[PDB]
DNA sequence: AAAAAAAAAAAAAAAAAAAAAAAAAAAA
DNA sequence: TTTTTTTTTTTTTTTTTTTTTTTTTTTT
């Protein structure tokens, strides 16, 4: 029989603050290779996580599955719920956009960038990209990030930040 | 009832101590550190399987409250015409991780990911030639990237199959082999088993000129079949209101093997 | 001569 | 603990520039500025995977402040049973851009971007009898197509694969075959190993006659032998608090062999 | 007040083949 | 009276491959 005295378990990330919800269930995702199908299923909440990727909220299914969730991730719901906009305010879609003077800090992306109001970084004082400098291409999801590489045009990521502002 | 303690007592398993386990502890012990792999061969009544599981119980796996354990050995058996798949699924279900469906190379890229972080140092693999000839490559392959020594344990077709590829034969040239008991050494076994195993108030005195050459004719020394008819004995014994075993109940139950 | 070890080449990697 | 430290070196690896390995280099470059595709062959204790790796590592990636790195060599190994959608995927992580999803025909027309405008000059795949008889046509079709020469490594059973198509055979006829240790050569290497890899104190003097005698036995010529068996003599003898290798010590670890 | 275009998970279907297995046959 | 040695079908598998049915999520 399997070994004695453990629990089932999977590997666990930690949350910085700021972190957008999409980008956190995307290292989640990579650090246990699993696809969003996938995490729907050890959940048992259907397929309806994948859109949660790209920022499509109709619900907040704050009981449902946002409570249940914790559980694989171990992150408790309210935590968790601060990884999105409070109801009424924000709301942000198409263009992502991003301050890479803060990637020299830690890579992520901070979730204030995707309320409709914003386009400067206050603290790092600037014009926040909406678009990628060098080969003018609009971004991928937070979601889908590697290792903070850009492939239209590979550089440092961190090291654009002298440029732009 | 006293007598239905007893009898339910004899019915289990036990552990006992004896050279031929002492041995491999010792030998592995080398050879884990070494990281080196190797096969343990021998016929399907020595025990080899009960060795293997006392060894694991020596090595407590460790945890803290939030991140993954570590379990330096990792003891897995497998099923008939065992496939790349099913290696891959055995090895992280043993470590109690979570997965399910998906192709065969993802259960690979999970496997060197649950084998690394995890401090895992050996993998044993039981019933070792119920691999499909192809596994062999993803047990080679991971012997060779992961700081892993790999023991494949089985009987003699073990080697009939591992010399059909060269590159297998190669990784796990070194070997150890079980023997069967014989002489002072079965003798001694049958009175530790009088002693550490049967118990019954009345004494036996087994050892006996006469008692040992029923068991050997009986047992030919392997110690699969020794354990069965000594308790076979004692609880065929018991039940009939004796308190010790004489030789005709004796020859009563070995005349039934 | 020169002698490498097998995991310096890694940590030294492009 | 001094002996601690020691152990741990002992257990780990290295590369010494041996006769065999200084040949490949030289004709692998032969073959690279020419830009033509060939295979290498032998037995698989000859070091064939080391010889490659150590190559691959003398031609460090390059990098400017502007476009994507140059990455002159390309070295990858396949898994068992290897598909055309295997064979694409690994070219394309080992160039560290990953794309995931979609079918066949796009992992081809991915991989066919990643190795233009990056440059590539030669292609290494180890293993090379892993791949499945069709994917030969993906093979083909890269060193057709691009100016890349790929070189196919592995033992006598490549052959026997490659013999069976003549459309490949054609394209790879080429060929260099790593053979074994013998005779002056064999003792100019265990010197070298002694002095270059084990390390003790006091010298255990191999070379001596009648030491190699039992190393020859032992070891039949393969380097692979030769390195474990004297780490292993090392490592147990330390382990026993001795300043070298003796006689005994080498017969009783040779004796597993 | 309400409808439309779609990205994706899911679903039979074929689908070609690598390998183990089942006979057939020839001599000393 | 056994020992290779050759040919051959029946099956079993694991991709993969294209495809419809559906459910959705928002915008004036
Ligand atoms: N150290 C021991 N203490 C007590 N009983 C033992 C010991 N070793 C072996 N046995 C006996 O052998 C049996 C376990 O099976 P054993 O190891 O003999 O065969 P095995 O090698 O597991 O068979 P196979 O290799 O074919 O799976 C038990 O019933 C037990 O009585
Ligand atoms: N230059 C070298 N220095 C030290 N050890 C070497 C060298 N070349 C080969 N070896 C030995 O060979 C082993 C590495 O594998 P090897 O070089 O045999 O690859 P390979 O021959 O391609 O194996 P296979 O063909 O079975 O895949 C090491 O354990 C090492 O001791
Ligand atoms: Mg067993
Ligand atoms: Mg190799």
């Amino acid at each position: 029989i399997e070994a004695p005295d453990v629990k089932p378990w999977l590997f666990l990330i930690k949350p910085y603050e700021g972190e957008s919800l999409s980008h956190f269930l995307g290292r989640f995702r990579r650090a246990n290779h699993l696809s969003a199908s996938g995490l729907g299923t050890l959940a048992g909440i259907g397929a309806i996580v994948a859109r949660w990727e790209r920022f499509h909220f109709n619900p907040r299914p704050s009981q449902q599955e946002l409570e249940a969730i914790a559980s694989v991730v171990e992150v408790d719901a309210q935590r968790l719920a601060q990884m999105l906009p409070p109801a009424g305010v924000g709301m942000q879609h198409e263009p992502i956009r991003l301050c890479g003077a803060c990637y020299a800090e830690s890579p992520c992306h901070r979730i204030e960038w995707q309320y409709k109001s914003v386009w400067k970084c206050d603290r790092h004082q600037l014009k926040i990209l909406a678009k990628c400098p060098n080969c003018q291409a609009p971004f991928k999801m937070p979601a889908l990030w590697e290792d903070g590489c850009c492939h239209r045009c590979r550089m440092p990521f961190a090291e654009m930040a002298k440029l732009q502002k | 009832e006293w007598l239905q303690a007893e009898i339910a007592r004899l019915k289990g398993k036990s552990i006992v101590p004896l050279q031929q386990v002492k041995t491999l502890h010792d030998w592995l012990d080398g050879k884990r550190k070494a990281r080196k792999s190797c096969r343990v061969v021998g016929e399907s009544r020595t025990g080899k399987t009960v060795a293997c599981d006392a060894y694991r119980y020596r090595h407590k796996p460790q945890q803290e409250a939030g991140r993954p354990p570590t379990v330096p050995v990792v003891y897995i058996r497998p099923h008939q015409k065992c496939g790349p798949k099913d290696l891959f699924k055995k090895i992280t279900e043993y470590l109690k991780y979570r997965v399910t469906k998906g192709t065969v190379s993802d259960f690979r890229d999970r496997t060197i990911e649950v084998l690394k972080g995890c401090g895992v140092e050996m993998l044993i693999i039981d019933e070792a030639d119920r691999l499909k000839p192809e596994t062999f490559a993803d047990v080679r392959d991971i012997a060779e990237d992961l700081g892993i020594a790999v023991v494949l344990v089985g009987t003699d077709r073990l080697d009939a199959v591992i010399k059909r590829d060269e590159q297998v034969l190669e990784r796990f040239r070194a070997h150890l082999r079980f023997g069967k008991l014989s002489g002072e050494d079965f003798k001694n076994t049958v009175e530790m088993w009088e002693q550490m195993v049967l118990k019954l108030p009345v004494s036996s005195n087994l050892k006996s000129k006469e008692m040992l050459r029923i068991l050997t004719s009986a047992t030919e020394g392997y110690i699969g079949r020794l354990d069965e008819i000594l308790r076979e004995a004692a609880i065929r014994s018991l039940s009939r209101g004796l308190k010790k075993i004489d030789k005709a109940v004796l020859q009563e139950v070995a005349k039934e093997y | 001569i020169e002698v490498w070890d097998y995991e310096q080449l890694r940590e030294e990697y492009g």
